[PDB]
């Protein structure tokens, strides 16, 4: 299999002009500066660019490229995708559980994964797990093993690397090197673009390709590149690396000028004549549903210190409730009390949702890379990952607050009002974290979103009920006291248990009220605040609830769907 | 604001006879409620406070029995001089609104 | 405990409105709210607001910046100030009191009338 | 000048073994890897780890290093520790300010600097901005001409630079590497080491020392380092770099086996009848304040964006907390309104100076290096920067939240409660910015502190008086009331502002309150709080306050002092 | 409005200690709060806890476990059960009537005495 | 809790005399303060709810001028059914403490 491109003017600002050139299957070669277009031609001829910008065609055997490109070749990212909590063993399951067809049987896909891993030589690592910041694991030399192999699983005829030497130490970058010449031979092309090379490194190659500021300056065998710039007019000194030479060109020991030497070559019209004698889903939905979720909820347990400490924090933190406030008083303090600790409840929901801003913004650079891929579908990556990460954690310390702090406070006493509470700070649980996923995807910094989860919050949190009165707001801000989570979420809970309650003793308040301005019931608390007394009053929030969570995750569905994929 | 309604807005009834007059909120008074007694050329005069209460200087043929928005007066064997203009005021918020107003009549 | 109206019992369109109500028995500074109630003909009743005992006060949002209530402390008078005046509200006016702690109308004065027209 | 070194034992496990040397007047340099002695010879050779690990001797010139060593020599960080935000003509000067003695003119000391950016060649640069994220500033190969510039104010014999080509482009390093040559050629001792040079660095060394796994593997001129290897069995072959061939030693094409070849060198031998032939504050506490508190005021008008944005910010939400609680009442809905915004003052102030974690921390690594460098005294550090950067970015939000909010609130119209309201969100700022200062002073991450400032805070919420009722908690949690910080300006505010009030219209309550149960006065709202009505009881917040500021800053003071500053 | 004590003028130590409040006149399930004040030779009255109108109750927390009130409403009792008892506490018991709006001890029993020896 | 204390702990008065009856506080009570008269032999009576407040059932002898912590009972020209004993309570906390009492005598 060979590539063949030709005439490409890629722009977004022209960083392209013309690059022409084949790709035997070898070991092809793209070296140059960073500024140039050693990171922008590959991800071209990966397909992995905006097709707008192309203009040039890019054939295969004289076949131009179909749409089934991306699924019959592999694409590595630069940094390490790989799942560092799970294994070598889990990884390549999990790729090839997506990718090969679902005919083919599980002693059949063992087999395939048992040659690569074979192939790649780890099987002294090949049930140890990868490495986390909190897991001790496998050295970086064999990440990068990992990471191909992934990209292994179909057979492809053609591989793109990106910078597999850039990360590593000099006698990590060899070992990895002669792995792939190895799988060169085999018929495997090999595409990729190394930052700085050494003459260890560079012996090895078998085609060259030279590139800066959006000019071609080489093309052919990388043996034939030192003696070209020889007859350019140039001189190699002793005890000299060549691709650091390649480089000193570039810099001044005047591009155009470099170039248009490089037209008037015997190598550029081999190329010419060249290319001129060529030129005249997969699998069903919830297969894919079962597989991501077994991925992300063996990385819930995989990494504990994040999951179990958000368990403490919520025992440690309904026990100090439950010590503070232990069993209130129905007398003049009790409203103070009561309206407090539920104020607490509700807001500690929200505030501590900001956790699910890490959710789909660490699996950024993962999500695209297995989309383009295409292992899966964008509503089959969102529903698993939901189902995952965000529907237990939720559950569990809305629980853990139920648990404690209701009979040692000793709230109202009744066999629903335990479970309309503890069903409450489930759904306020869910809707400020919708609303972290409604911000936070598609953004690929943290601090920015951080931010601005705590900025909604603590304006959401004036409209409450708490602090200002509700009922006396100027009508054109009233309407503003519909926009907030914890408003629903705390009136819910004071309408669940301020009903039956009596506030002044030795005064029957509820038949009739002499002496005024007492508040020395339930109600005449629970209507100065503004809040229905009707069983719809109590029902009205879950619904309200319930719609700003169905809103909030499909922007956070259409936000994944419309990103810059490219 | 809380508006208020008393929708008989008039009555024909005999000497003797129970009558009962119906004062519906537009949202909670719990128990705030009045009862104002207008003759024809006076200022009004308080009949019921707080909704069950009476004040001094009117016989027990009065009374209300009201529990959340359904606030009603019940005179039991109203005299002659129990004819006139009655009206409901909620003073639960501060723009007191009074209900329209009934006014009693003898066929 | 024992209130009295006053005023002007006619005025032009669109110049103003004072009335005075003199309360005797009593000491106005001491312990109650003081209002004023207007009566419509078509006979629909309507509060307008209060000051309180301590020179504080608050108006009914209907009637936005159109009335002012002020006091004298020296002999027990408590004023009203209703300003740019239509020819609708050619109600009659009652100077009432409000005991607060029981929240009713308790006491209302005799009332007088006032008409608006040329 | 001459170095001479002799016998070296460093330990923490002991990561140097003995070092054998001499350094000349030249061109001195370490090669290795990063896990070798690169790194570590240097920091001992420039006094700057433990002398508690040290064995050996160091001479100069036939005499040991003194206590003016640290002050008589330059040391030179690898990342950039300039002031970004200044220009290079003030940084200079405030590296001349603080080492040269107060003795010299202006005129004196301005000549020395016009010497010193003539011989680095930045006159184009002079007056620019260094540059930051935020501004367009001068380049990073000439920021690394400033920070060795800031060296060389005393005009020294002995430079220590620390890997000066790291972090730069290919071409951007040979500048800095013959002005380096040029530099040598004046007579000064430079002292450095690379990560991996290239030959066209290498051919510009005077002397060459390898190290790998704490053992001196070569020392001796560097023109000889290739030769002396192809008698040691290995092969260099053509068109290979020399300075990589080295490490390609280190890694096997073990350690024991070629130290012990060094030990038997016509080289080390020469190098041991060497050794045997030689063996055989500054400025006033005053002046030290203003130039400090200069600086950092420069950086604190240089960086608007971090600056203004808090004016900003405090306008804006100034508003809104205007518009929300528009005039307030003295109905039965007026306790909650003006116990709602006092509440939500206190804690915008505290809260809001989680920022101050961003002072100490982010300059932890200019503020050891100049120490040991002995520009100023830890005193003269701590009471400027507080100067310059705390105490005016909080004096003005307590204004600007004193100023909007106070009139469109419509509190106490008096002309003292105004200036009370004033004075306590300055102090209940301060105390929550020290508390910070408390915690972050020491440590080198932003997150960990700013988690911890988040949990301190939550659980001082909880005892401020408004969530719970602090008179009702059981007498075994009772004293954890006195800790809180935000209790202590609540409870002022609190004070300054119910003092003659009334919230039942229509009834005077404050002779006799009949039909209590009733909260009628601002007393009875104040009592039930559990708070002292005596003008004592107001200001025993603010003299609270007052002791937890220098209580606060004192452990704050004593972190910086009690730090292992190597 | 009526309160009545009743129960056994002596008990041995350590024992135990009953006393009933017979209220006529009113319904205990009612309106008011319903409590228990003793009075110790070389008179110092203490207070010691009520029982609401709706069953709750609050004690006085220098008597911790040792007193329990319970209430019969059957026939307008309530109940004073105090355990394990000191001959330091032979004092003189109350039923006693707390209106709550009004804030004071309105009513007062006709009262027992409780002796404690062997 | 609040302890209370009347310092007076006792009297030697004389019939037709002004006398007055400190009541000091441990904390504020703003008001919430009681006085009752036990004869020998009886329950203890209501005589001042409110610190200022006189209950039906005794002469305008009796007034009592409280503010802060300072609570104070006045008896302008006692008779002979006014000695007695006399407690002052507050009804501000929970524990109801009262005061100690003071037992008037004559000479
Ligand atoms: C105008 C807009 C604006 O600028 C703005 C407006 C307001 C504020 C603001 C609001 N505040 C606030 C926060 C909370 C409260 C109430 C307390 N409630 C209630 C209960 C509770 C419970 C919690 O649970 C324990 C909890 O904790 C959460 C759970 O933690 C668990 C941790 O587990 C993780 C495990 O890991 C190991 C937190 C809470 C918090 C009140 C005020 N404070 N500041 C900040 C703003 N921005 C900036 O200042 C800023 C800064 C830098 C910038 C830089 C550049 C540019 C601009 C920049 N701007
Ligand atoms: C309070 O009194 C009303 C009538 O005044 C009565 O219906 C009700 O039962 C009383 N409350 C309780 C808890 O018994
Ligand atoms: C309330 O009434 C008392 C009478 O005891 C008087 O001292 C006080 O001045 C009154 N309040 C005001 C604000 O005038």
């Amino acid at each position: 299999a060979v590539l063949s491109f030709h005439n490409i003017c890629y722009r977004v600002k022209e960083i392209l002009s013309n690059i022409n050139g084949i790709m035997k299957p070898g070991l092809n070669a793209i070296l140059g500066p960073t500024g140039g277009g050693k990171s922008s031609l590959l991800d071209v001829l990966a397909a992995r660019k905006d097709p707008s910008g192309l203009s040039g065609d890019v054939l295969i055997n004289g076949a131009p490229r179909p749409a089934n490109f991306k699924c019959n070749s592999g694409y590595v990212v630069q940094d390490d995708v790989v799942m560092g909590t799970l294994t070598v063993r889990e990884n390549l399951q999990f790729s090839a559980a997506l990718r090969l067809a679902t005919t083919m049987t599980n002693h059949e896909k063992n087999e395939r994964i048992n040659r690569v891993i074979q192939e790649l030589g780890l099987d002294k690592v090949a049930d140890s797990k990868v490495g986390t910041q909190f897991i001790r694991g496998v050295s970086g030399g064999e990440r990068k093993r990992t990471s191909i192999g992934m990209e292994l699983i179909t057979d492809p005829s053609i591989l793109f690397l990106d910078e597999p030497t850039t990360g590593l130490d000099s006698s990590t970058a060899n070992a990895v090197l002669l792995l792939l010449k190895r799988m060169s031979k085999q018929g495997r092309t090999i595409i990729f673009s190394i930052h700085q090379p050494r003459y260890s490194i560079f012996k090895l190659f078998d085609s060259l390709t030279l590139l800066a500021s959006g000019r071609l300056m080489f093309h052919g065998p990388a043996q034939e590149a030192l003696g070209y710039f020889e007859s350019a007019g140039y001189h190699c000194e002793a005890y000299n690396n060549p691709a650091d030479f390649f480089l000193d060109i570039i810099n001044g020991d005047l591009i155009e000028k470099l170039a248009e030497i490089y037209v008037n070559s015997s190598f550029y019209k081999e190329t010419k004549a060249e290319l001129h004698q060529l030129s005249g889903y997969t699998t069903s939905f919830c297969h894919q549903l079962r597989w991501v979720s077994k991925r992300s909820f063996k990385n819930l347990l995989g990494n504990p210190q994040a999951s179990i400490a958000q368990i403490i924090v919520t025992v440690v933190l309904g026990l100090v409730i439950g010590a503070i406030y232990f069993g209130l008083k129905n007398d003049s303090t009790g409203i103070q009390n009561r309206a407090g600790v539920l104020f607490f409840l509700t807001t500690n929901q929200c505030f501590s949702s900001v956790s699910a801003v890490e959710l789909f913004v660490v699996e950024k650079k993962l999500f695209i890379h297995e989309y383009i891929s295409g292992y899966y579908r964008v509503s089959s990556y969102f529903l698993g990952k939901l189902l995952s990460d965000l529907l237990p954690m939720r559950m569990l310390p809305s629980i853990i607050f139920t648990c404690i702090v209701y009979f040692m406070l000793g709230l109202k006493p009744k066999a629903d009002a335990f479970f309309v509470m503890m069903f409450t700070l489930m759904m306020v649980a869910y809707s400020a974290s919708s609303m972290a996923l409604a911000i936070a995807a598609g953004q690929s910094v943290v601090s920015v979103a951080t931010l601005l989860m705590t900025i909604c919050f603590v304006f959401m949190m004036i409209f409450s009920g708490l602090l200002v009165n509700l009922t006396t707001i100027a009508s054109w801000l009233s309407w503003l006291q519909y926009f907030s989570i914890p408003r629903y979420g705390f009136t819910a809970l004071q309408h669940n248990e301020f009903l039956g309650q009596n506030f002044c003793p030795g005064l029957n308040a509820t038949g009739n009220n002499p002496c005024n301005y007492a508040t020395c019931t339930g109600e005449e608390y629970l209507v100065k605040q503004g809040i229905d007394l009707s069983p719809w009053g109590l029902w009205k929030n879950h619904v309200a609830l319930a719609c700003m969570i169905v809103i909030f995750l499909t922007i956070a569905y259409l936000k994944l769907l419309f990103l810059k994929k490219y | 604001d809380i508006v208020l309604t008393q929708s008989p807005s008039s009555f024909s009834v005999s000497l003797g006879d129970r009558v009962t007059i119906s004062c519906k909120a537009s949202g909670y008074i719990l128990n705030r409620l009045a009862w104002y007694q207008q003759k024809p050329g006076n200022a009004p005069r308080l009949l019921i406070s707080g909704a069950t209460s009476l004040e001094t200087g009117f016989p027990s043929r009065f009374s209300g029995t009201g529990s959340g928005k359904d606030y009603t007066l019940s005179i039991s064997s109203l005299q002659t001089e129990d004819v006139g203009t009655y009206y409901c005021q909620q003073y639960w918020s501060t723009p007191w609104t009074f209900g329209g107003g009934t006014k009693l009549e003898i066929r | 405990v024992q209130l009295q109206e006053s005023g002007p019992g006619l005025v032009k369109p669109s110049q103003s409105l004072s009335l005075t109500c003199t309360v005797t028995g009593f000491s106005i500074t001491s312990d109650y709210a003081w209002n004023w109630i207007r009566q419509f003909p078509g006979k629909k009743l309507e509060w307008m607001g209060y000051i309180n005992f301590d020179g504080g006060t608050t108006y009914n949002p209907s009637l936005r910046g159109r009335i002012s209530i002020t006091r004298d402390t020296s002999k027990n008078q408590f004023f009203l100030q209703l300003r740019s005046v239509t020819p609708e509200d050619t109600a009659t006016y009652y100077c009432a009191t409000f005991y607060g702690a029981k929240g009713t109308l308790d006491y209302w004065g005799q009332g007088t009338s006032v008409t608006v027209s040329s």
